[PDB]
């Protein structure tokens, strides 16, 4: 009756004591919306397993005999052989199907949950918010009675067919979605998001075309892309709960999710959020929808009659009987709800405890809901090793013995990579080494700067989860406003010249080798004091503010910082060889155009004859310039043909590619299951089956 | 220079290099050079091959041992 009771759905007096709280959290509620969400979640996970979890590509990620540096959260965890991995993914698929059809619901949820978290914890590089959300949702749905309506288990058991469910099943899901929206919103209250730096270039997509009719691009990239996202996060957190604001909230949230699906390649996350949005509606919407159909459809759609009483709810007895005393499962449900919501609130802000994982950002990526807030870019990565026996110094290929590239941004992954290299290099005639890393990275278009100390042996370095790392360089936030001026310098260049901005600590130095192609390279100082040394003649010059020097091309040079504060400078270079090739190609194009339009009546040179013929047959091999010209022309024609493609063909190719992925996954799984059960046949048969599996559908 | 793992001093010390980009292409398409971390792991658009995993050291030998002469 009270307005507060109507708006919030419960009275204050319900919270006065523990028993009334348990009764409130275990009141009867209709099961229909939960059943629909269970079906949709199962279907989306079934579609997601062969695509993003990597079942199609799993034959080339856990291949036996290959020497790879893994990144598990616990060093104890190690991958199983490939065949057992495919068995694990098969169990995942069966669990997902069971959840979708609601057949043996608890066993299905367990079989989907345990393997999913096993795969998730095994590799930290494949972490992301929309995998963590799927794991959490699978964890929650394991305990909920989501098989009481529109489920096969209802048909096999009368007691669980169209029965009531306690309220906290809905409460936990609504709390999870609200926490996602609100934590994402508050995390985006950052200087790099409210100012237009993160996602600065996404306003050029054609989906934002109508907004450009009334707003300029610069405002369209700030009011709509950035501020709109924050406002929608908070409002979609709040609007969906109340009845007055549910329609507008649903409209805005659906538009937001569809645009996120089209702009990005996040995957099934947008569709999962779309499927989770209706839960804030009344619990019984599928039932009234089924009621509003002809009788013929009603003979196939689920039941429309009122749900029957259950045993997992506290029923208020109005017959004069004493109220049903809550048992044990109800108290456990209430405690689970409260503790789980409190933990979900606490975990995103738990970065002051696990300081070993802290970096320029906070903690490992995946469980903070800070989506598209930081954009990084790397310039150079140098890995040096000193042998422990002879003392020789050498350099490693930066991406050696690895499959991902998040190890350039986290100290712990760097330590694991260093240990892996330490164990693996002795196969390559290198004794107990000492490994040094030098990585340059810039976040949100700042000065490129070191992230780890390049003078510290990572193999013998000290690292623990609950203590701050002492060899991670601080991020200079004092140089942030320069991002204005640098942008102006980015707009003052020609179509050929390029610029790279560097900021360096005192004491450290950068050694560089300008390649012979990059002639006409210059270095300019913006702030601080540096000394530039040429080692060809061992000559060092100290540069003051606003001074420019012309560096040699094809020789080594060094820059040392010799000020109390960090020093910022800039390299401005032009690629001469590309310019000369472009001029020669333009000259050749001019000559052929003169030949075609009737001018240049004189005989063509022999080297030009292959251009007109277009084929090297019965003649001398073409010169490199002719080959480059023909390759460029063929590439331009291929791109032009690709652009001129009707929509239906693109749709057909998309469907064929997806069908290929599904078929390959299924065939590989069948091959390995046969190997596990009946043993491994000869090599020729294995090769024949593998060749058959990879065949394109056509 | 003893295998693909090692590189010479010159190639290691070139800071000013043209970078091939994890997302989209250096040649074309928007936002190649900025890094969004959350999106799925895929690389430059090309023939129907999804990932760079086949470029690992020793892939051909291990694949031949496990799945035979494909
Ligand atoms: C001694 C111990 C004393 C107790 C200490 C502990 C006290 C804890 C109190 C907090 C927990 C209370 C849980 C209440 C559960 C509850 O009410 O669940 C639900 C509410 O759903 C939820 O679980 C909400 C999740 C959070 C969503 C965001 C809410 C925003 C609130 C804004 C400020 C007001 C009742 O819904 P209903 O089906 O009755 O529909 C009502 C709303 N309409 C009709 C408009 C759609
Ligand atoms: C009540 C309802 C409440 C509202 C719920 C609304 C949401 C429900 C969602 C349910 C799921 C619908 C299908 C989802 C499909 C889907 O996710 O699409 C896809 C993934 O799904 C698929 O493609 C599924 C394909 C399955 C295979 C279909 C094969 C059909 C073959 C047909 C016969 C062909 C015969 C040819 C010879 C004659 C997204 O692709 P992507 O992430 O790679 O995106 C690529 C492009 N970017 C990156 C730009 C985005
Ligand atoms: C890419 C963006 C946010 C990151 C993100 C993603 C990818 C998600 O999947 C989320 C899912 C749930 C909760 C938060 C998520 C999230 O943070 C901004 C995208 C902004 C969009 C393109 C702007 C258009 C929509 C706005 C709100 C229209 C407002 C119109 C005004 C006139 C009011
Ligand atoms: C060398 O590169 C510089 C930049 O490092 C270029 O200098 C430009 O030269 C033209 C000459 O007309 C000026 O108008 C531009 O303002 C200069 N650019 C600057 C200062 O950034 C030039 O392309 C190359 N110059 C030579 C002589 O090789
Ligand atoms: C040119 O000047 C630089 C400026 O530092 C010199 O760098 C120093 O070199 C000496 C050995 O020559 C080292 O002991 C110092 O540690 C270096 N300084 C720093 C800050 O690292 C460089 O040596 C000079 N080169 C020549 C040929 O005189
Ligand atoms: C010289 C030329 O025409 N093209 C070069 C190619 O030869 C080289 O392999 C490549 C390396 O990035 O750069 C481009
Ligand atoms: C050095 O490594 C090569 C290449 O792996 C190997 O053939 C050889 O056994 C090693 N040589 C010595 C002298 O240990
Ligand atoms: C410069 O241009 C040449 C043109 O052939 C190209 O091969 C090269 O990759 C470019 N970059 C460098 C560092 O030489």
């Amino acid at each position: 009756d009270s307005r507060i009771g109507k708006l919030l759905g419960f009275e204050w007096t319900d919270l006065s004591s523990w028993r009334r709280l348990v009764t409130l959290l275990n009141r009867p509620t209709d099961p229909a919306s939960l059943a629909v969400f269970r079906f949709l979640f199962g279907f989306l996970m079934v579609l997601d397993i062969p695509q993003e979890r990597g079942l199609s590509s799993l034959d080339r990620k856990y291949l036996d005999g290959l020497d790879v540096c893994r990144f598990p959260l616990l060093d104890a965890l190690r991958p199983l052989p490939l065949d057992w991995m495919y068995l694990v993914y098969t169990i995942m698929f069966l669990g997902a199907l069971g959840m979708m059809l609601g057949l043996c619901y608890r066993i299905s949820c367990v079989l989907f949950l345990l393997p999913y978290w096993y795969v998730f914890l095994l590799d930290k590089t494949s972490w992301n918010n929309h995998s963590y959300l799927y794991g959490l949702l699978a964890f929650q749905l394991t305990f909920m009675d989501a098989n009481h309506y529109w489920s096969v288990d209802g048909l096999l058991n009368a007691h669980r067919r169209n029965a009531h469910v306690p309220l906290w099943n809905y409460a936990v899901l609504r709390g999870q979605i609200f926490i996602v929206y609100f934590i994402a919103g508050v995390k985006k209250l950052d200087a790099d998001w409210v100012e237009g730096y993160s996602m600065e270039y996404l306003s050029r997509h054609w989906l934002f075309s109508p907004f450009k009719l009334l707003l300029s691009e610069e405002l369209t990239s700030l009011l709509v892309v950035h501020w709109g996202g924050l406002l929608l996060d908070l409002s979609a957190g709040f609007l969906l709960f109340f009845d007055v604001s549910r329609s507008i909230g649903l409209f805005f949230v659906s538009y937001f999710h569809c645009m996120n699906s089209q702009l990005f390649s996040i995957g099934m996350f947008s569709y999962v959020m779309l499927a989770s949005s209706p839960l804030f509606c009344s619990p019984e919407w599928p039932r009234k929808l089924v009621s509003y159909c002809p009788r013929r459809l009603q003979q196939l759609l689920p039941l429309k009659a009122a749900p029957q009483p259950s045993v997992s709810c506290v029923y208020k007895r109005s017959r004069g009987k004493s109220g049903q005393k809550p048992g044990l499962r109800h108290q456990l449900g209430a405690a689970f709800t409260l503790l789980y919501l409190l933990e979900q609130l606490f975990l995103p802000y738990s970065h002051f405890l696990t300081q070993g994982y802290n970096n320029w950002t906070n903690g490992l990526y995946g469980y903070s809901w800070d989506m598209m807030v930081h954009s990084r870019s790397h310039q150079h990565v140098k890995i040096t090793y000193r042998d422990g026996r002879t003392g020789e110094l050498g350099y490693l290929n930066p991406g050696v013995f690895t499959q991902s590239r998040r190890w350039k941004d986290h100290a712990d992954m760097l330590k694991q990579y260093a240990t892996c290299l330490s164990r693996l290099l002795p196969k390559y005639n290198v004794t107990e080494p000492q490994i040094y890393f030098d990585i340059w990275v810039s976040i949100n278009d700042r000065f490129q700067q070191r992230i780890f100390d390049p003078r510290v042996d990572i193999v013998q370095a000290a690292w623990s989860p609950f203590q701050r790392t002492s060899w991670v360089q601080p991020l200079l936030m004092d140089l942030s406003p320069w991002r204005a001026k640098l942008q102006e310098i980015k707009s003052s260049l020609d179509n050929h010249t390029e610029v790279v901005f560097i900021a360096d600590f005192p004491g450290l130095h950068l050694e560089n080798f300008v390649s012979e192609d990059l002639g006409n390279t210059s270095i300019q100082l913006l702030q601080g004091e540096v000394t530039v040394e040429l080692v060809a003649e061992q000559k060092n010059q100290t540069l003051r503010e606003g001074e420019k020097m012309q560096l040699p091309a094809g020789e080594y040079h060094k820059v040392y910082t010799t000020s109390p504060s960090p020093s910022c400078y800039m390299y401005v270079y032009v690629n001469t060889t590309e310019l000369a090739l472009e001029q020669d190609l333009a000259y050749l194009q001019e000559l052929k155009e003169k030949v075609e339009n009737g001018s240049e009546t004189g005989p063509l040179p022999p080297e030009l004859q292959p251009l007109l013929e277009g084929e090297v047959k019965g003649g001398p091999e073409p010169t490199p310039l002719v080959q480059t010209f023909l390759r460029r022309q063929q590439r331009l024609q291929e791109i032009e043909r690709r652009r001129n493609t009707p929509f239906h063909e693109r749709f057909f190719r998309f469907l064929l590619r997806k069908l290929y992925v599904f078929r390959r996954s299924f065939l590989m799984t069948c091959i390995s299951l046969r190997n596990l059960i009946l043993g491994r046949p000869s090599l020729e048969q294995l090769a024949q089956e593998v060749t058959y599996a990879n065949l394109r559908p056509f | 220079s003893k295998g693909a793992a090692f590189v010479s001093k010159q190639e290691a010390s070139e800071v000013l290099k043209r970078p091939r980009r994890y997302l989209y292409q250096w040649l074309g398409a928007p936002v190649p050079y900025p890094d969004p971390l959350e999106p799925r792991r895929e690389v430059c658009e090309l023939n129907p091959d999804c990932d760079e995993l086949a470029d690992h050291i020793g892939f051909q030998e291990a694949y031949r041992r496990f799945y035979g002469p494909v």
